[PDB]
């Protein structure tokens, strides 16, 4: 739970909720929504999927009004 | 005769409680019939 500049890392915040639910709750879920939390700071899918929909339905908004 | 065979078969006698033996082994196997399919559940412990 480092960082390259030290600091915390990015998310050993995220990392701390995720282990401290894994800690005290008796099953693997009812604390996957911090799993896909911690999953979500490592790898930004979520974040990276939603932009990518965003500039996929601009340039298909573009293309229709540019070759029509 | 022969002046002993009267105690010569009391080498055994009846005790019969090796039934409970084998009514508290089904006791165990039914238990142990949980051998398997125990497995990891605690993330809470150390």
């Amino acid at each position: 739970g480092w960082g390259i500049t030290g600091n915390k890392g990015r998310c050993y915040d995220f990392w701390m909720d995720f282990s401290e639910c894994m800690s005290h709750c008796r099953e693997p879920k009812d604390c996957t929504l911090l799993r896909e939390d911690y999953l979500e700071c490592l790898h930004h899918s979520k974040e990276f999927q939603r932009r990518n929909r965003i500039y996929k339905e601009e340039q298909r908004k573009l293309r229709a009004a540019s070759r029509k | 005769i022969m002046e002993f065979a009267e105690n010569l078969v009391l080498r055994l006698m009846e005790n019969p409680e090796e039934r409970d033996r084998k009514a508290r082994e089904h006791i165990y196997e039914m238990h142990e019939r949980c051998k398997k399919i125990k497995e990891m559940w605690a993330l809470p412990i150390r």
